């Protein structure tokens, strides 16, 4: 039902086939997305929405490494010759299949769901999206958990192709490509999610992209957070977050936002933020994080 | 099928229509005397005097799959009507509906039970006659209003 | 009268919880009833297109969402626990098959075992917030006293 899912088929001087799935693992099926410009793949099978015809000829691979830019790149794959007896063929199902994104939003992580179908983006009707697809839709755009879906075009009306899929989602699927979807609106009723990392914390005024002033943003304007109760359990979630580690030490208008992360928070939008009444900081006195640096070193007990 | 349930009698109670193996009350709603001659009728008790509803004739036990009757009158079978449906309940058992027929017969004696013969036929009360009434006729009545197995003919008071 | 603790509060686009929204700090100080906050919100249950005021399709919020409550098993029962829940006097009927128009949104509640004496509909045992095969054609809808 989409150019990055189904039966693989293969076909050299116009000659129908397709691949047998001997030693078909996860490596070549992510060769053949990354060839296809696909993503990644996700799970070799598909749910069936058209028919393929038979063929007699099929395609062999004797091993992969994976890191090919496509199919024909493996080593000594052998085409025709054989028969694919015993085995059937290589199902594929890549990410893009069902590719979603969150616009309209002005925090991070909210917007209204359009669904990419392959290539071209598309709303969801509020009536075809349950918390269980939004809980996926925030998983899979590392967004958290799900705070409230948002039907009747809260973030706006997008222009485009409304999709009349209806998402089965089970609610623990990593994406929402696994989940199964039963095809059968209005641009006014086109849903809209939000998820719970809202934080939108960065680094700025620093020598290294992972070094500098702790600087949030909220009420749409950047600030700087201070240290009045930024602990190192703080910062080390936010290198975390930032894709830096683990942190070291700590050192527009002012945040005071005070976050009470344990230290094992993946997220400063899982940490606990009390910014209610926070009292008054002062202006010298500014929350900064000088991050390890190294992504593979971990927290410990 | 369809039967009559604690009205007092063959043509009076709960209407009853019987389907998938159980029996169903209707909803009251639009229960007029025109849904009620249709009932009556396909007994055999002739016209309808009243067509009741509300739970009048008691709570009736049993899903409901039948509401919203327009019935005319002229047709012969209470399921030929416009039917909102075999199971579109939407109501509750307190809007159970029920019919009084013309054939409704109910005896009674006024003056506890003793006192004059009187049977209600037609929507009307009026006595009985004491022409021919054996003790065996005396002794069926005293039985039917439960309060003796025998009685006695007395003089008009 | 009750001293006033936070004020300027200004709450931003993402947090569902008042503690996350940053204001000015915590004072304990007089206030008077006029810079005191009075708000009237509207309650979760509501029915909308009806001749008056508690007559109409059931719809239910839930994570940001209007939705509405499929008809299956829609008996009074159901409806004396929504009627209830609205402030206005018993049940009346408890209609069915989108008796006051289509329901806009998803479908939260459906098959709702309520037993006529719940607070609120929220309390009755059943498949609650999605998970439903309902359509907008099978909206209850609830009748109640004026
Ligand atoms: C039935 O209808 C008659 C008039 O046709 C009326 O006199 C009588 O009171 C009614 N009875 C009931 C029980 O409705
Ligand atoms: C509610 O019920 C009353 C009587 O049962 C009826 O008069 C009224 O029209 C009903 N409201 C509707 C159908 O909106
Ligand atoms: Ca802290
Ligand atoms: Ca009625
Ligand atoms: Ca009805
Ligand atoms: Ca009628
Ligand atoms: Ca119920």
């Amino acid at each position: 039902g989409s150019r990055c899912a189904g039966t693989v088929e293969v076909e050299i001087q116009r000659l129908l086939g397709k691949v047998c799935d001997r030693g078909w693992g996860l490596k070549e099926a992510d060769v053949v997305c990354r060839q296809l410009g696909c993503g990644s793949a996700l799970k070799t099978s598909y749910q069936v929405y058209s028919k393929i015809q038979a063929t007699n000829t099929w395609l062999f691979l004797s091993s992969c490494n994976g890191n090919e830019t496509s199919l024909w790149d493996c080593k000594n794959w052998q085409w025709g010759g054989l028969t694919c007896d015993h085995y059937e063929e290589a199902k594929i199902t890549c990410s893009a299949h069902r590719e979603p994104r969150l616009v309209g939003g002005d925090i991070p992580c909210s917007g209204r769901v359009e669904v990419k179908h392959g290539d071209t983006w598309g709303s969801i009707c509020d009536s075809d999206f349950s918390l269980e697809a939004a809980s996926v839709l925030c998983r899979e755009l590392q967004c958290g958990t799900v705070v409230s879906i948002l039907g009747g075009a809260h973030f706006g009306e997008g222009n485009g192709q409304i999709w009349a899929e209806e998402f089965q989602c089970e609610g623990h699927e990593s994406h929402l490509s696994l989940c199964p979807v039963a095809p059968r609106c209005s641009h006014s009723r086109d849903v809209g999610v939000v998820c719970s990392r809202y934080t939108e914390i960065r680094l700025v005024n620093g020598k290294t992209p992972c070094e500098g002033r702790v600087e949030l943003k909220t009420l749409g304007a950047w600030g700087s957070l201070c240290n009045s109760h930024w602990d190192i359990e703080d910062a080390h979630v936010l290198c975390q977050q930032l894709k830096c580690g683990v942190a070291l030490s700590t050192p527009g208008q002012i945040w005071r936002h005070m976050f009470h992360c344990t230290g094992t928070e993946q997220h400063m939008g899982d940490c606990p933020v009390t910014a209610l009444g926070a009292s008054l900081c002062p202006s010298e006195q500014v929350a900064s994080v000088i991050c390890s640096g190294n992504q593979s070193q971990t927290l410990s007990s | 099928q369809l039967r009559l349930v604690n009205g007092g009698g063959r043509c009076a109670g709960r209407v009853e229509i019987y389907h998938e193996g159980s029996w169903g009350t209707i909803c009251d709603d639009s229960w007029d005397l025109s849904d009620a001659h249709v009932v009556c009728r396909q007994l055999g008790c002739g016209e309808a005097i009243n067509a009741t509803g509300s739970a009048h004739f008691g709570e009736g036990t049993g899903p409901i799959w039948l509401d919203e009757m327009k019935c005319n009158g002229k047709e012969s079978r209470i399921w030929q009507c416009h039917s909102h449906g075999w199971g579109q309940q939407n109501c509750r058992h307190k809007e159970d509906a029920g019919v009084i027929c013309s054939e409704f017969m109910s005896l009674r004696l006024t003056s506890a039970c003793a006192g004059r013969l009187e049977v209600f036929y037609n929507g009307a009360w009026g006595t009985v006659g004491k022409s021919s009434m054996s003790e065996t006729t005396v002794g069926v009545v005293c039985r039917q209003l439960g309060c003796a197995d025998k009685g006695k003919i007395n003089p008009a008071s | 009268s009750i001293p006033m603790w936070v004020d300027n509060v200004q709450c931003p686009k993402g947090p569902d919880t008042l503690w996350q929204c940053p204001s000015s700090p915590w004072e304990k100080r007089l206030a008077s009833p006029s810079e005191e906050t009075w708000i009237t919100c509207d309650n979760k249950i509501r029915l909308q297109e009806g001749p008056t005021s508690c007559s109409g399709r059931v719809e239910i919020w839930h994570g940001g969402s209007w939705g509405t409550v499929c008809d299956d098993s829609w008996d009074l029962d159901d409806a004396q626990v929504v009627c209830q829940q609205l402030g206005c006097g018993p049940a009346l009927k408890a209609f069915k098959e989108a008796e006051f128009g289509q329901g806009t949104g998803p479908i939260w509640l459906n098959e709702v075992k309520c037993k006529g004496n719940e607070s609120s509909l929220w309390d009755c045992p059943a498949r609650r917030w999605g998970h439903s095969e309902c359509g907008h054609k099978e909206d209850a809808a609830v009748n109640c006293t004026d």
